[PDB]
């Protein structure tokens, strides 16, 4: 129904408890499925960014990762809720520039950036507490 | 590892781990402390471990009704035994200065992170009312000179509510099994407090005004109410089938609400008359009468095992139980007791016709 | 031989048995019924009750004293003891009387029962009074009903029914008193 | 600080231990509500500071029904324990009888229909809310009033009209004699010397109406 | 947000219009075809009169007929006659019998094709298109007379008030079959009557009960037209209080939003310039 | 389905997929077209009740479990 | 024409057009209570039928093109 | 309005009268001090109305009373704002009223 | 609401406006069937309640 | 939507007794009779008690 391309942004909306880290954790999955079978350059490398969620749930995702074998494909980064703030607002950057190297060397790489409406409450807090003035639901301009 | 409760609606549609947080979600009188009193009642007498409650920011006639239970429970034991107790008790009680509410649940957690690292027990934590921790640090932190978030909480609230709840884990050396209080403020799930709380738990257990309002008790919402123990590789296909089916039901029942309201139910098709009529049969059937609520309502507590629970939600699930009506599974345990209160209805139909009571020479006895 | 009586108030008990009970007792037309046959009354002297009626309308309900009534072996008239009879109609006048005035409703056919209570009963499909049809019509009814007789028996059955209704119309038109 | 504010007031509404005197302050806090909303910001703030609610509704104070205690929604569960007894014994099944004749509500031949096999709980439920009825500045003893919900939901007051059930209970406190309810006030509850003694008074009154 | 809860105000006061409309047209059309159905009540008392009211009978074919209505907003008219069809045919089956169910009505073969579809042969819709007629019942009951049964039960709302539907079942036996064994009692019942009609009296009654069967179905679909506009008059009085009550209450939750709305805006500017001033 | 959209559509999918997807993808938007018209049961013409059963099982072909991707 | 109001009113209009359009606003405000009836096929009591065709010419009596005042 | 209210205040406190006082549109003398209020740069509460809305119009309606030498009646016109009667300042302005005349079309 | 019909592209035939559409500019016979078009569009979306 | 001819006796008491009472309740008044000619009416209260 809404195929994906491989250079396109695909957001994953829905309210909580809806399946949202099920449909990217089948991503992960199915491209460890198919890393194993395609010729060395159409292989997908995953990261997924877990910005704002529990260590537990973090602990979980990477217990079926090296389970499943994927965790040979997927780098995780892991800027959890006890963290501070600059790390849940940094980590995307961080994923991403771990990610992009896949992109410059002519491999394929494949990002999930799970919870990115953590990393704005993060950026919400920073920006705050630096004392620059608030918007619309007191987020930065 | 699940957590058997033996309460309906959380065995069935949201078990609880063994070792996970667990919230309890509710809005100003739907039964958040009721429900943690049956959850203390059924889980911390057969848990072998140490018990801590937090009790921040609520009643204090509750801290000292649930001291003195305890007491009388003897699950406290005050003087020379009082190695042999089991619980502890830590009070930051409502009316606590905003600076005592804050950091109250540290304390609690304090007491329940040595016995979990250092004594390597398993712990349960019962926090009651995780929310005003939050609300606290929102009293203190408009005086902290910050500049405010949304609705009115402190630009830190993330970061605060995390910083608590990542302390109370399942770690490889114990487990704190917390089961966590959280108020909504007006019935309001979408308030940031709440919704930052959503995030931490394992297993949320939404408590719903309207239910109660239809007298249905634990109020626990059907549809609102989540787990990650609801999962085939956990608790069995058999359990999270009948679990599925019955969630199914109770939606495709709240999808014909309006239509019953503006058309009543006297058009509606002769498959999803059936729907309605059999969501109307497992909403009550979630209904249970508790040992803690007997004192306030006098019918005894119905403590339901879980695989009662399952083949009891399969009957009325398939059709076995289609000529019992509505009213015989309200406030009952099991499937069993529908059928010792569906014909109990019908004896006391029958016994309005049988006899003229007159009480006779008396007067001298 | 009635060993086997069949009624309202012996479907009641098979129904209350049988049937749900939830439900009360589905009603029957002879609980709408406030007269009846052999339960003898309703003529005290020479009064008796004429139902008058068709499909669509109840024409006369009043109580008359003599009826006269178009049978299939000519008319006769009912006093108010006839013998209980049950006369099949043919198209033709009824005649009402009350005492010295009298209506006179030209009916298309029906039947004619007259109960051993007295009580008699005109049931008729379209009984229209004779002010209402106009003699231009009918006989060129008749002259087109009299003229084409197709051999499907079915039709000449029609037709015969139409030609008895049209002659039987004509003279009821010319015989003004 | 809005919670605090309230909480800190209400918390000192105590019921001291018996080392502190044995005192006690009982608080009735009021909240007027908008239109009969009890999900606004410091009523659900009250709400889960104190123990019980009595919620008014306006539906049936505008019905003529005063006080329009809605008894579904009202509870108390601490002072629940601390009843007096005998009114105990009787509130059961009029809270009872009651809550079944809150399952007649709208739908008596108003929503689709009717049944008319449950017109007694119907009139029953007409006469325990006419009772329960009661003017203003006038407070009633509890003796009296545990007498008269005793008449109402016995079935002692079960052939009198329901436009009258205002005069018959008031004849039911005046006629009945003064001892009995010294009995029930110094007794405590309605012990078994008692009911005997009730319903042989409560059958030789004189009911208006009828 | 804020926008979906007005649509819906606007979607449920539209409702609410509507169905006040449809209330006073079924008034109206309860108020005309109210005359019809007590002009269609006299002349089935004749034949109840002479052969009777045998609902109990011993047959061994028969045709019950469930007369519905065809538009389906009548509000648990429909349901309660195909609940009435099945209690009285299961009372009357015990025999090993056979048994055509017909409906008079599309929303009866909705509903009876589902709850006994091994009996139902017939299917007669559009009867109240424009008008019930006595030569439309005479049709059905002819295409009733296809079939030969011992008996016929109908099963009809009688219009007894504008509030009131009282659920009728009623009888027809069949001329030579029952209808002359059902009046023997020390000789016969019938034999006080003299014929005087063509032929023997096989052939009078064999006339008379199919004149009696299109009577009483003229006047069942008459009757249940009546009490299907009156209870769809009831019905859309329900619905008019109910989508009444629903706007009451999405009102106060959109002032509610509005005020809250207002509030939390003007908390974001006052926040907005309050870091600036 | 009606609420997800896509931006590359085409040319960025599985051909066979491509084959067999658009008449999924039509079709489930004929089932969505009448269940606001399943409420009363009037069933026009073996159309409105032929594709009721048709999306139906369309919708039930697209459900999957979880962590087992295909 | 229900909402729009002028709170100077009567006092203040063409004194030929008052004594016309008095009869105009009335079976205005007649015709916007009986509107939906306009959508119905069985026809009522011809006492709201009339104030139907009546107010349908009614507006379109009060319709008129751009840039050509009267 | 509290202009108003003194001249009124004479006849009530001085001649010793039952004085009616017309205080039309309540609601934009509520509307008047909201703007003065949001001029003296105070931040409003709920809808948008003054901190001290229950207070300012306290102010006016508790000195139209009965005291030992005369009376003040007022009939104060009432516009509720938006159909809303919980609106806060016509909810604040029936705490006040002891009686309501609704002149119907 | 155009889009979730299929219906490419989205435009919704009522709410758009221009300058253009003036009897003076297009001509009065596009004009007509323009606001003919707009008349049934507007009429049908009055029905579709009572429809519904 | 059905007629004053279908009513109960004492159901169309009550109508003929609201419009007596709807029609007592209108007065003319002192400031009008400057424009309207018929003098005003000052109602005392137990003239009003007894007359409703
Ligand atoms: N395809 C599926 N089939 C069955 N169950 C599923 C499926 N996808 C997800 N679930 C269940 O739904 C629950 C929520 O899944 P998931 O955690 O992916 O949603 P989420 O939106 O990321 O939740 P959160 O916002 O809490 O992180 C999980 O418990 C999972 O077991
Ligand atoms: N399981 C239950 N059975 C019966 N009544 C209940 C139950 N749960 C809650 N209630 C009613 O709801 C009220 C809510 O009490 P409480 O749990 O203290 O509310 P809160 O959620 O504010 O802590 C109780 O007084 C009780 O009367
Ligand atoms: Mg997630
Ligand atoms: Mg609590």
């Amino acid at each position: 129904l809404v195929p994906i391309g491989r250079g396109q942004r695909e957001l994953i909306i829905g309210d909580r408890q809806t399946g949202k880290t099920a449909v990217a954790i089948d991503a992960i999955i199915h491209q460890k499925n198919c890393n194993e079978q395609v010729p060395k350059a159409q292989r997908v490398y995953c990261v997924y960014v877990a910005v704002g969620q529990k260590r537990s749930t973090v602990a979980q995702l990477v217990k079926l990762f090296t389970q499943t074998g994927a965790m040979r494909y997927t780098i995780m980064v892991s800027a959890t809720a006890s963290d501070a703030a600059p790390l849940q607002f940094l980590a995307p950057y961080s994923g991403c520039a771990m990610a992009e190297y896949f992109r410059d060397t002519g491999k394929h790489g494949l990002i999930i950036y799970d919870d990115l409406s953590k990393q704005s409450v993060a950026y919400r807090q920073m920006s705050l507490l630096l004392r620059r003035p608030p918007g619309r639901e007191a987020f930065p301009g | 590892e699940i957590l058997v409760t033996g309460i309906k609606v959380v065995d069935l549609l949201a078990p609880y781990q063994r070792g996970g947080k667990i919230g309890l979600f509710g809005g100003a009188g739907v039964g958040k402390t009721v429900l943690i009193m049956e959850l203390i009642n059924n889980v911390a007498k057969a848990h072998g471990g140490f018990s801590v409650f937090a009790g921040v920011g609520e009643r204090t006639r509750e801290g000292n009704d649930l001291y003195r239970e305890m007491i009388e429970s003897g699950v406290i034991k005050l003087g020379a035994e009082r190695g042999n107790s089991k619980c502890t008790l830590v009070y930051g009680q409502m009316n606590e200065p905003p600076g005592a509410r804050a950091r109250v649940a540290l304390t609690g957690l304090t007491v329940a992170e040595y016995f979990r690292d250092i004594e390597g027990q398993d712990v349960l934590l019962f926090v009651d009312n995780i929310f005003r921790f939050t609300q606290a640090n929102s009293e203190v932190s408009a005086l902290l000179g910050r500049i405010p978030s949304a609705v009115g909480y402190q630009p830190t609230l993330a970061t605060d509510l995390g910083g608590l709840q990542e302390r109370i884990t399942t770690t490889t050396k114990g487990s704190i099994t917390s089961v966590q209080a959280v108020y909504v403020p007006a019935d309001d799930l979408t308030d940031p407090a709440p919704a930052t709380t959503f995030a931490h738990l394992d297993a949320t257990t939404v408590l719903s005004r309207s239910i109660a309002e239809l007298g249905i008790y634990p109020a626990v919402d059907p549809l609102d109410s989540t787990s990650r123990m609801l999962n085939p590789n956990v608790i069995g296909a058999e359990h999270y089938n009948v679990a599925r089916g019955v969630q199914k039901v109770l939606q495709d029942y709240k999808n014909l609400q309006d239509i019953i309201a503006i058309l009543g139910m006297d058009e509606l098709s002769e498959e999803d008359k059936l729907t309605v009529a059999r969501a109307r049969k497992i909403q009550r059937f979630l209904s249970q009468p508790f040992q803690v609520a007997e004192v306030f309502t006098g019918t005894p507590g119905k403590y339901v095992d879980l695989a009662d629970t399952i083949s009891g939600f399969q009957g009325v699930l398939t059709g076995k139980y289609d000529d019992l009506p509505e009213m015989a599974f309200y406030m009952v345990g099991d499937i069993k007791e529908v059928k010792e209160k569906a014909d109990k209805m019908a004896k006391d139909i029958a016994s309005r016709k049988e006899a003229d009571n007159k009480k006779v020479s008396e007067e001298l006895k | 031989e009635a060993a086997a009586p069949a009624g309202p108030k012996e479907f009641t008990e098979v129904w209350n048995k049988k049937a749900p009970s939830t439900l009360i007792v589905p009603e029957f037309p002879s609980n709408y019924t406030a007269v009846k046959a052999v339960g003898e009354g309703q003529v005290h002297g020479d009064a008796f009750p004429v139902n008058f009626y068709t499909p669509h309308s109840i024409l006369s309900q009043a109580q008359k004293d003599t009826v006269v009534l178009p049978g299939v072996d000519g008319y006769f008239g009912v006093k108010a003891s006839h013998v209980p009879t049950i006369a099949q109609l043919k198209p033709g006048v009824v005649e009402l009387h009350s005492g010295a005035e009298s209506e006179k409703f030209f009916v298309s056919g029906g039947f004619a029962f007259v109960h051993p209570n007295g009580v008699t009963d005109i049931c008729v499909l379209e009984a229209a009074t004779l002010d209402q049809v106009d003699p231009a019509a009918v006989k060129s009814a008749l002259a087109a009903a009299s003229a084409a007789q197709p051999t499907d028996e079915f039709e000449q059955a029609a037709n015969r029914a139409a030609i008895e209704l049209y002659s039987a119309l004509e003279s009821a038109v010319e015989a003004k008193a | 600080d809005v919670f605090y504010l309230h909480s800190r007031l209400l918390e000192r509404a105590a019921k001291l231990s018996k080392e502190l005197g044995g005192g006690s302050l009982t608080a009735f806090p009021v909240i007027e509500t908008q239109a009969g909303d009890v999900s606004a910001y410091i009523a659900t703030n009250v709400i889960s500071i104190t123990d019980g609610q009595i919620f008014l509704e306006t539906e049936l104070f505008y019905k003529g029904i005063r006080p329009a205690l809605n008894v579904g929604l009202s509870v108390s569960r601490v002072g629940s324990a601390a009843q007096f007894p005998g009114m105990k014994q009787v509130a059961g099944t009029l809270k009872l009888e009651l809550a079944q004749y809150r399952e007649v509500a709208a739908f008596a031949q108003f929503g689709s229909d009717l049944d008319a096999a449950t017109q007694y709980v119907l009139e029953r439920g007409a006469r325990l809310t006419e009772m329960l009825k009661q003017k203003q500045f006038a407070p009633i003893p509890i003796e009296r009033q545990t007498v008269a919900v005793y008449a109402a939901t016995k079935g002692f007051l079960d052939k009198v009209r329901v436009q009258d059930i205002v005069a018959a209970e008031e004849a039911v406190i005046s006629q009945v004699n003064p001892a009995v309810f010294k009995i029930l006030k110094a007794n405590g509850k309605i012990t078994p010397a008692l009911d005997a003694h009730l319903k042989a008074e409560l059958r030789k009154v004189k009911l208006p109406g009828a | 947000s804020n926008q979906a809860v007005k649509q819906r105000i606007r979607a449920i006061k539209n409702i609410g219009k509507i169905t006040k409309a449809m209330k006073m047209v079924a008034a109206s059309k309860m108020k005309n075809a109210q005359i019809a159905v007590e002009q269609s009540r006299g002349l089935v008392d004749p034949f109840v009169r002479l052969f009777g009211d045998f609902p109990a009978v011993n047959s061994n074919k028969s045709v019950v007929v469930a007369v519905t209505s065809d538009k389906g907003l009548c509000g648990g008219l429909n349901s309660n006659i195909t609940k009435y069809t099945r209690a009285t045919l299961a009372t009357t089956e015990s025999e090993g019998k056979d048994v055509v169910v017909v409906s008079i009505g599309d929303k009866g073969r909705s509903q009876l094709t589902r709850i006994e579809s091994q009996r139902y042969q017939l299917a007669i819709a559009d009867t109240y298109k424009v008008r019930v007629t006595f030569g439309q019942a005479s049709l059905i009951v002819e295409e009733l007379i296809k079939h030969n049964p011992q008996s016929y039960q109908i099963l009809f709302n009688k219009f007894r008030s504008a509030i009131s539907f009282k659920p009728t079942v009623a009888t027809i036996l069949s001329p030579d079959l029952l209808e002359k064994q059902l009046e023997d009692v020390t000789g016969n019942s019938l034999d006080a009557y003299d014929i005087e009609a063509s032929h023997e009296r096989s052939d009078v009654l064999r006339d008379l009960t199919e004149f009696h069967l299109g009577v009483t179905l003229y006047n069942a679909m008459l009757e249940n037209n009546c009490s299907e506009h009156a209870s769809r008059m009831s019905a859309m009085e329900n619905s008019t209080k109910s989508a009444g009550e629903m706007l009451g209450k999405l009102t106060l939750d959109y002032n509610r939003k509005r005020q809250a709305t207002i509030t939390t805006e003007l908390i974001e500017i006052i926040a907005g310039a309050s870091a600036l001033m």
